[PDB]
RNA sequence: GAUCAAAAGGAACAAGCAUCAAGCACGCAGCAAUGCAGCUCAAAACGCUUAGCCUAGCCACACCCCCACGGGAAACAGCAGU
């Protein structure tokens, strides 16, 4: 069989452009504040977020202004002021910010989630770090900040089939067949994901 | 074929003439065309108002139990097929639109009263 | 929208609550074929006449 | 105050032997060790060696070590700034506040605001006291000491002060106003809750949450108008605000939750009527110069403890430095 | 839905909102 | 764990021409240094020439150098058009 010697060489030389001479985080996530475009990419944004880019503040344009970048701090999403009036927030354990940026920003961090006042341990990655919907919780108002306190029937044809099977199986069993929803939890849409589930572009 | 990002979306696929369309359910693949290959054979659908006005759909449900239970995906117009049937519950696109035109009929019963 | 959003949700709940039933039924059929109560009679009998 | 850390556990005394090393590694674009930037700091011996460092710390701000600029590397430059001038290039470092990243929140902060009254230095004591509101602070007894300085300029400056310097005053009384000692720290918080609530119908709540850490909540006057009940259970500025509001961009509010330009008659008697009790139950500059004297036992016990904790730092990190250059 | 919850959706969509009735009529002929 | 599915392993799988009859390590052992000299082929190896195909369709190619780092160079084998 005839080996493919050159296309393997450009498999890896491309891949050592994939790690080595990447544009760092403030070279491509930079934005235009007038036309609301972006250098190096060019595209624009949906109607629900044109002002939020221009008016409000990042996740780490702010946290680059604190001692040890706020090593134990609290932070909420901006719609988590608007979708849950119950406290719903993120904490912090480690910062990976960027050094290439004059006005240092666009970095990475992670820490403790707690959704709507439901706490989770073994801290996972914080989402949407590049966005401008992230809110700096001050040191005042912490202990009152944390202010927090089965089955459905079967569809109609599956009723008739199981029951009439039961008199074939022998016993009538008019006993109402009821599937369990308690096994399946009720996750909403602004509940954040893993950030390394996404790869960087 | 090695299709990257492959998942069964369960689809009717067109296979009829022009001006009498006729879609056919097969367990379709995502990136292939409408009349591309698929996973398995299913039982078709009639969009034609025929003699005495019926528009047929077939369902072997010993396998439509099985094939979403094989981890398949689905899109919008076929949620209209099984919610309407009684094997699945009904989708929020007739729940709006049976009442949306009822909001258009309510806009029409005033329309037939603001003229008379 | 907001009553449809829970109707999106209460679409999403029950058929997912059906979906685990859809998975396990053929997983009761990969198990009845492999380890069913007549299938154990198959494993002994195919050696029983054969010896 | 000076001669305590200045038993410095000696090192060499050249600088340009280091100045051809850090930039060389920056022209390799590799990170620089944490003891190697302090060693560029505790060898400063002229005026010109101050400004090479603020380049080099600004360069060290752009390094793969965004952290590891330890707070004692700041202090061993605080002592160099307090030694030579501490007049413009100490404050110019705080001016940018992101390009140098010093954040001196300890009793080191108390080393640098007692000595500004020792040169009386009017125009710029406003600025550093402005630049500790942006830090989360006041777990040290600088709470009295912060509002001690702003009452000096409350008598000095009486204007509109800026677009945003109305907020610059109240937040430097309210976090100083966490006092369980007196009525005075429960008097300073009312000046904060008033002046933060006067842009509420002038400019907007985005003024409240630009940069200094306030809250997105709407209620701050009602917070004063609930703790003024506790002052009556256990102030010449809020009457002026009580008339001026009833005197003559995105939506945040609900149409059900009422606009607070429609509660201005309901702000009058809610505030006025309980001041009758506050003459019947129970100046501002001089009552805090008492707190300069009656308090301040001068807690250097967390200062000298940190100095011996910095012998723990440098020795165990020059020990692992010894590890890295013998394995070669 | 309740109106305070519905006030949130009014609070999000200032620039682009429609005004609609609630229930449908029970029948149409 | 099913579903789907590469890589990978293994078995398959066009046409004409023996006036293409020999190919030229094409094998194996041993954990390994190394050893033996073998392997494929007239039951069609090896090589030419022709061809998209074993149609719910698939395979291959995407200006050329099998590939594309690179180089030639500035490329409709998208629609309509010339
Ligand atoms: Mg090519
Ligand atoms: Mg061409």
């Amino acid at each position: 069989v005839r080996p493919r010697l050159i296309a393997e060489l450009a498999r890896r030389v491309r891949a050592l452009r994939e790690q080595l001479n990447r544009p760092r985080d403030s070279q491509l996530y930079a934005v235009d504040y007038e036309t609301l475009t972006r250098p190096f990419s060019g595209r624009r944004l949906p109607v629900r977020a044109w002002a939020d880019v221009r008016r409000e503040s990042r996740l780490l344009q702010l946290l680059g202004r604190l001692p040890l970048f706020g090593l134990g701090r609290l932070v909420t999403r901006k719609s988590w002021l608007w979708q849950h009036d119950e406290p719903c927030y993120w904490r912090l354990t480690r910062v990976r910010p960027d050094y290439t940026a004059q006005n240092l920003d666009h970095g990475k961090a992670w820490g403790i989630l707690t959704f709507k006042g439901k706490t989770e341990s073994e801290a996972r990655e914080i989402e949407h770090v590049m966005y401008h919907d992230w809110r700096l919780v001050p040191k005042h108002e912490e202990e009152a900040f944390t202010a927090f306190t089965a089955s459905v029937p079967y569809p109609p044809l599956l009723r008739a089939m199981i029951i009439a099977e039961r008199q074939k199986n022998g016993d009538t069993s008019t006993e109402e067949p009821m599937l369990n929803v308690q096994r399946i939890r009720m996750e909403p849409w602004d509940y954040p994901a893993k950030q390394e589930d996404k790869g960087r572009a | 074929k090695a299709y990257r990002g492959g998942h069964l979306t369960i689809r009717l696929a067109l296979g009829g003439c022009t001006n009498r369309p006729f879609y056919r359910i097969v367990a379709a693949h995502n990136k292939c065309p409408r009349d591309g290959r698929f996973v398995e054979q299913l039982g078709s659908y009639d969009p034609l108002p025929n003699s005495h006005g019926e528009k047929l759909v077939a369902l072997n449900l010993d396998r439509i139990r099985h094939w979403i239970g094989c981890g398949a995906h689905l899109s919008k117009p076929m949620e209209k097929l099984l919610g309407l049937a009684g094997f699945f519950p009904l989708h929020p696109m007739m729940i709006t639109n049976a009442e949306r035109l009822r909001r258009k009929r309510a806009r029409e019963v005033l329309l037939a009263s603001q003229k008379t | 929208f907001f009553v449809l959003m829970e109707r999106y949700q209460h679409y999403r709940q029950t058929v997912r609550a059906l979906r685990m039933e859809f998975v396990s039924e053929v997983q009761r059929k990969v198990h009845e074929a492999r380890a069913g109560v007549l299938a154990e009679r198959k494993a002994l009998k195919d050696a029983a006449e054969h010896r | 105050d000076s001669h305590k850390w200045e038993a410095r556990e000696k090192e060499h005394y050249c600088l340009a032997d280091l100045a051809s090393l850090m930039d060389k590694t920056f022209e390799r674009k590799l990170p620089v060790s944490s003891l190697t930037i302090s060693r560029l700091i505790d060898n400063i011996s002229s005026r010109e060696e101050i400004d090479h460092a603020e380049y080099y710390l600004y360069k060290f701000r752009h390094s793969p070590n965004c952290w590891y600029l330890r707070n004692w590397t700041i202090h061993t430059w605080i002592r160099q700034c307090l030694k030579y001038d501490a007049q413009d290039k100490a404050l110019y470092t705080l001016v940018n506040k992101v390009q140098y990243g010093i954040f001196p929140d300890n009793f080191t902060f108390n080393l640098l605001m007692d000595s500004f009254i020792k040169k009386e230095n009017y125009k710029d004591a406003l600025s550093v006291v402005f630049e500790v509101m942006m830090q989360e602070a006041f777990e040290v007894p600088s709470t009295q000491l912060l509002s001690l300085y702003v009452l000096f300029h409350c008598l000095a400056k009486k204007t509109d002060f800026s677009w945003e310097e109305e907020r610059n005053f109240g937040a430097s009384l309210l976090l100083p106003g966490l006092k369980q000692k007196n009525s005075v720290g429960f008097s300073s918080q009312l000046y904060g809750y008033a002046l933060l609530g006067k842009v509420e119908l002038q400019q907007g709540l985005r003024a409240v949450y630009h940069n200094m850490p306030l809250i997105w909540k709407p209620g701050y006057l009602d917070r004063a108008l609930q703790v003024m009940e506790k002052v009556a259970a256990s102030e010449a500025l809020d009457v002026l605000g009580a008339v001026l509001k009833a005197l003559t961009k995105l939506v945040e509010q609900l149409d059900i939750e009422e606009t607070e330009q429609s509660k201005l008659p309901q702000y009058l008697e809610r505030f006025k009527a309980l001041h009758s009790k506050l003459q019947a139950l129970g100046l501002t500059t001089q009552l805090v110069k008492e707190k300069l004297s009656t308090c301040e036992a001068e807690d250097i016990a967390t200062y000298e403890q940190n100095l011996q904790q910095w012998h723990l730092d440098l020795v165990q990190l020059i020990q692992r430095e010894q590890q890295q250059r013998e394995q070669a | 839905p309740p109106e305070r919850e519905l006030s949130r959706l009014r609070r999000l969509y200032q620039g682009h909102l429609q005004e609609e009735s609630g229930p449908p009529p029970e029948s149409m002929p």
